[PDB]
């Protein structure tokens, strides 16, 4: 990967998690259950982090 | 070694001393610091509970081949997707639970009803080979 | 005294409010839904439109503040005597292997029907439509996570209200603390 | 960052060698001076079991917010073990529902076969009428 | 003692060879060893220096 | 080495971090980050020879 990325050459991963796809194929309803799941984790973990708030913000600062 | 929770084989199974379970320590450890209740007697349970036990560890498969790898996105894709899938057979079965349950309702309330119909033609029938 | 008596003649009354019972919403988890007249209907082939009534009791219960069709209400009620009676006559026939091998067959031909199918087909394994199945139900999931997302974008205002008092200060500090002082020491 | 022999802070730490504790170098030289010996451990304790802090180094340090891969993973595992918690009580739910569907299925499977022989008791009892 | 085992509603799945937590550990694995070249260049480093 | 005990040092996530691409991409990005440090390492080393 180093004789690779010597050129950069930024590694390419798919984010095709936005465009949404309209209704189609098994495609837009993995796609469409993926979004849901990924987005309920995501509401998850910002109840928890404002759970607590910025405490631990402030002890990394200290 | 056939964990209950989920199958899998426990790389730290434990014994209890009032009822002896496949589970794994840290887990049980977390479940008392959310809630320090035994999941089953509904009683108190506390974290000196479990004595130290011994394993031998496991082998482990070593995904070779290195191709720039970007398969854990696709992974991770399947894994949430096999548990999106056990939320939709969970809501099928409350669904189906809950429909078989009205449905016994009103057949026991109907098969009552027809003990009535029974019970009358019976009483009308033996009253008329009666006269 | 009288209340003495009174209020014991009020715990009486809950006592007597007892008298009735019934169940789903006994435990009131789930629910058949809101669209029932049109099910009616549709029902095929003696016990499918039987159970239509207790349907249309159910509407009698605040469940239909959720949404309200047809109504129809056709509630025909019970007696205690009643339901206790058929409790005996229900499982006085109805011996523990059978149970053993009841469970086997639910729970494999469960895994038989559940296939990794993200809409349920095995309804559809006897209709002709599967595009259209992914269409509506998806459709309404999309619309679903749409309105989640904005209720959780309106807490990202917050968050990033938040993070700008918070984050642009660690990250400045950090840099400038960091560097300086770490490239300056390997200097001294 | 506290310490038990003052309650106050170490305004100058130090980490005890036969007992891992955050000390102050006075209080700690005390009473390694007053006798060898661990004042929370009562094990024996000397000068050298004192151990300064060398924190400089010369690598770079690193950011324990955002750019450790150490982090990354450990959220990844943290997602990972939540989600296997979520699965672990949907599970138990699903074979606890499982267990409700069977004994359901097979109260009403016989409620269905006693209809049935009710509704014949009936239809005996309508041709018992009509044969008057 | 330990009493009589208790497999029961599992459905249990055969430990497939294809999993996440390999890639995991790997990957971190990984991270390690180039952590620990990194300090080794960067004391050759100072030292050249 | 003895296990000595510290609160341990908390890392408040930034406002993108919740598995999806606020994780996939920023992992992406930090592994190109430090593979460029790699680089500019490697190859620093070798003008200071």
């Amino acid at each position: 990967v180093a004789a690779g990325k010597g050129e950069k050459l930024a590694a390419i991963d798919v984010q095709r998690y936005i465009q949404l796809k309209p209704p189609g194929t098994r495609e837009s309803l993995l796609q469409s259950a993926v979004v849901w799941e990924y987005q309920k984790s995501r509401n998850d973990n910002l109840y928890l982090l404002e759970k607590h708030g910025e405490k631990a913000f402030d002890s990394s600062l200290e | 070694m056939f964990c209950s929770i989920s199958g899998e084989t426990p790389k730290e199974p434990v014994i209890s001393r009032v009822s002896g379970n496949v589970y794994e320590k840290r887990l049980i450890e977390q479940v008392i610091r959310e809630t320090s209740k035994d999941p089953v007697t509904q009683q108190e349970c506390t974290l000196e509970d479990l004595v130290p036990v011994k394993v031998p560890d496991f082998v482990r498969p070593r995904p070779p081949s290195a191709t720039s790898l970007p398969a854990l996105l696709s992974l991770f894709q399947e894994e949430w997707d096999s548990v999106a899938l056990e939320q939709f057979e969970l809501r099928r079965n409350l669904t189906e639970t809950k429909q078989e349950l009205s449905t016994a309702l009103y057949s026991l309330d109907a098969a009552l009803r027809v003990i009535s119909r029974l019970t009358k033609e019976r009483d009308e029938a033996r009253e008329a080979l009666a006269k | 005294d009288r209340e003495r008596r009174i209020q014991e003649r009020i715990a009486e009354k809950e006592r007597l409010a007892k008298a009735r019972r019934s169940q789903v919403i006994q435990r009131d988890l789930i629910r058949p839904s809101v669209t029932q007249p049109e099910k009616w209907k549709r029902s095929l082939e003696l016990l499918k439109e039987m159970i239509a009534l207790i349907s249309s009791d159910a509407i009698n219960y605040p469940f239909g503040n959720s949404k309200v069709k047809g109504t129809a209400n056709k509630v025909p009620d019970l007696s205690n005597e009643e339901i206790e009676r058929c409790r005996l006559l229900l499982k006085k026939e109805i011996d523990d292997y059978i149970q053993f091998e009841k469970e086997f067959l639910e729970t494999y031909s469960a895994l038989h029907n559940t296939s990794s199918l993200l809409p349920g087909l095995v309804i559809y394994e006897e209709d002709d439509e599967d595009v259209e199945a992914a269409e509506k139900f998806y459709t309404n999931d999309i619309q679903r996570d749409l309105a989640k997302k904005a209720l959780e974008c309106n807490k990202l205002e917050n968050r990033v209200y938040d993070l700008v008092r918070s984050s642009y200060e660690q990250r400045n500090f950090l840099i400038k603390k960091i560097s300086h002082a770490w490239k300056a020491l390997q200097t001294e």
